[PDB]
């Protein structure tokens, strides 16, 4: 069962590397005047440890069918931050090469969507 | 979670009106307000724009600088200024709120704007004698809407039609409410229209027989 | 600027059936447009948010789907509260907000012919200086229905005003009443008037007409 | 075959910023896991990052110049460009781009640019001016002085000679002006038979002058 | 933040002989490392990858080995073309940096330098200032020393020296060293020498030229 894998690896690493990668564009600019007030809220992240992430992907590399079980599970993860439908699309587009930004191999088929 | 608005009535061309609407079950100034109107007949049209805390303020080219939008987050009301009132204004106007400032979310039960030089007039009411017999009631020249028509109090509930009312082109509306009956139930049945203008506290029951 | 189009502007469907709904743009607008619902004499309601998620407490029956230009609506089943007006709106440069023109649902039923009636204007009406002339048509389907007004065999133009009634609530037919309106004057001088309808349901127009008698 | 080509002024005024862009030829800027750097050498020197720019704006610098280092990514150009204010005569240094890999396994700069030289004074362009040294074994030579910039080639005898010769590296003056000697050994009795005349060209000045080297 | 230390400055070893390089970093770093071979033709390429692993387009005979800490790079064979400049080069921190650079040059038999003086022309003296030239032909190592005494008097700060970069077909070192005097100071004296120490001269070599002998 590849799904016994996944709970014993941790994800967490990986979607930080990847939403970090996205940054919200340092710069200013790109502010919706009608957007929502926002407001201060209750709660500096981790390092990038992407060898950490690679490690915990390690494990899904000889399955493909593994490998893309684990992508969709990081794209669920982070379904919620992600707002514009565009910026989805950035992170559909980093999550597809995280397996060659590693030493691993991309798996062939698979629906992130 | 519900808006409420008021201020909406009859003003004559050239004068201003203001609308108010009041927001409850949430918070007023997390999300931006807007005005959206709808004509008689017509299709929903956006009107004016303020942001969630009154920084920014847009409004269609139909308004331009005519109308005014603005907010008071203590109260949680939106106004909207309407000054310079055409004929064309003349419609139903909603308030919207939305989260994310794109689509809106919760609509208001909506407050209508008459723009219309015309003044208050008590409507007059017109018989219509007569498979089965056809007659009815003529409610013509008043203003402003709206009217209520019923039959012999209320017991004629079946085969009742009251049609929207048409503006004619003298400013005062007027339809017609008809009724089908049995063709021989005229000879004993009587049948009576009341028909009810509040503005102008005028009430009319009417009799209509076939024979004159 | 970007503009909306709405089409077919009106679907004659009967209840529980498929609906599928369309709304066009001018040029690409991305995902950005939503869907709302507004029934008979009812604020207007958020159905579909980014032409694919769907609000809290819609029906699941309802679903969105398009990108870029087109974009339709799909209803699964039509409930009785479904038979409404349905708009599109989208957003243009963060400054405009714009609707499509509106598509109306109705239920269909079999054709069924207009019932034609003339009532002669009252006398007490004629009192006052103005007579005008009522032809109502009972109980016809579909909404299409030409209602042509003949004073002494010439025809009346733009001296009518024509009322429709909603959907009937029992046998989802509709009445119509259509208004002539004459001066007194004008009125005594012709003797005879008519009112010609032509329908679906009728085979020839049918022209019921009134005279002194 | 993926290759970067460097553009932008080799004269920097001394407070002006200086810019400069590169253009790359496969036209990897909006390829993911790709950074586009820059990386400065002073003359004389080690390496020196200035800082790297992605494509969705994010960037990182120098903690040392990132006060001064502005960067900017155009893909539809597939140009990242760099912007340095505040220039120093220390800020002289020929600068490189390069991509920058982020995988773990790649840390390096994988390709580099050919390297454009970029030299910040406020002293405008001077032709050089060549005098000879009087000249077993003899050596003799010639004097360049007063130019900027500095791109100078020498040759003897057009090219002749070709055996001995040693073009030393020019230092710059404090009058902001370069210098350097180029000399080539002989033997002592082909000192006057042999005519030995040294071939100075400088690009910017549009001026090579020929200088023939006689005994005192 | 991350500081790389190349701790060899220099080394001198004859081709076909094993040569080591050491890049340290105090900071730890890990499996992240980059080395790099700058050659006088200005263009610095990628040699190993990952602290352990050849790049594309790179000799078999290159290696390295990575432990965290310190590193270091092994060359089987140095031939010709393997003499340049090499630096390190981490990732491990976002404040990425270079190690200082390790040159290799060829070895050879210590060269005594030949000392000439050019005395400066009529030509330049002509338009104000003038130009003492001191050179050596060929000295190995690159150490050397250059003293200017004009009339027994040490001169400091007006002058200037540059180095070539080993001439392969002697693989020596060629230095100039140019006094920059003024006109009416050159003129106030007449007897100029220059003096340079260097390893393969038993004692320092003086050459001067008096204006007298023209």
């Amino acid at each position: 069962r590849c799904q016994s894998q996944l709970e014993r690896a941790n994800l967490r690493p990986c979607e930080q590397h990847l939403m970090q990668k996205i940054q919200r564009d340092e710069d200013s600019y790109e502010r919706d005047p009608y957007s929502p007030s926002q407001d201060p809220y209750s709660p500096a992240g981790s390092s990038q440890h992407q060898e950490r992430c690679c490690n915990e992907l390690n494990e899904f590399e000889n399955n493909q069918r593994c490998m893309c079980e684990a992508l969709q599970q990081i794209m669920e993860n982070q379904s919620d931050r992600l707002q514009g439908r565009q910026q989805e699309q950035q992170f559909k587009r980093e999550l597809r090469n995280l397996p060659q930004q590693c030493g691993l191999r991309a798996p062939q088929r698979c629906d992130l969507d | 979670v519900q808006l409420v608005e008021s201020g909406g009535g009859v003003v004559q061309p050239g004068r201003s009106l203001r609308l108010s609407c009041v927001g409850s079950g949430f918070t007023f100034r997390r999300d931006a307000k807007y005005w959206v109107r709808q004509a008689p007949g017509k299709g929903l049209e956006w009107v004016a724009a303020i942001s969630h805390d009154g920084g920014e303020e847009d409004y269609a080219e139909s308004v331009k600088g005519r109308f005014t939008i603005s907010r008071d987050n203590s109260r949680e009301t939106v106004y909207l200024e309407m000054n310079s009132l055409r004929p064309e204004d003349t419609a139903v106007y909603y308030c919207a709120t939305t989260r994310s400032g794109w689509y809106f979310d919760y609509w208001g039960q909506g407050a209508l704007v008459t723009v219309s030089s015309a003044s208050t007039k008590g409507p007059s009411v017109f018989p219509l004698a007569p498979g089965t017999a056809a007659l009815g009631c003529l409610v013509k020249d008043y203003f402003p809407e709206p009217v209520t028509v019923s039959w012999n109090s209320g017991a004629l509930t079946s085969g009742v039609h009251t049609f929207p009312a048409v503006l004619q082109s003298s400013g005062l509306y007027s339809l017609s409410s008809v009724v089908t009956v049995p063709s021989s139930s005229l000879g004993t049945q009587t049948y009576i229209c009341n028909v009810n203008h509040k503005p102008s506290n005028t009430k009319v029951d009417k009799k209509v027989e076939p024979k004159s | 600027e970007i503009v909306l189009t709405q089409s077919p502007a009106t679907l004659s469907l009967s209840p529980g059936a498929r609906a599928t709904l369309s709304c066009r743009a001018s040029q690409s607008v991305d995902t950005y447009l939503a869907w709302y619902q507004q029934r008979r004499g009812q604020s207007p309601r958020l159905l579909i948010y980014d032409a694919s998620k769907r609000a809290t407490g819609i029906p699941a029956r309802f679903s969105g789907s398009g990108s870029g230009t087109d974009f339709t609506l799909t209803i699964s089943s039509l409930e009785p509260e479904d038979f409404a007006v349905y708009y599109c709106q989208q957003r243009n440069n963060w400054r405009t907000w714009t609707f499509g023109q509106g598509t109306k649902v109705e239920i269909n039923r079999t054709v069924a012919a207009p019932s034609v009636f003339i009532f002669p204007p009252s006398d007490e009406q004629l009192k006052s200086g103005t007579a005008s002339v009522v032809c109502l048509l009972n109980n016809f389907y579909p909404r299409e229905a030409k209602v042509q007004w003949k004073v002494d065999n010439a025809l009346q133009s733009g001296n009518s005003q024509e009322s429709v009634t909603e959907q009937d609530s029992k046998d989802s037919t509709y009445s119509l009443s259509s208004t002539l309106t004459l001066s007194k004057a004008d009125y005594e001088k012709h003797k005879v008037y008519a009112c010609e309808v032509t329908h679906q349901g009728l085979s020839s127009p049918v022209t019921k007409s009134f005279n002194r008698g």
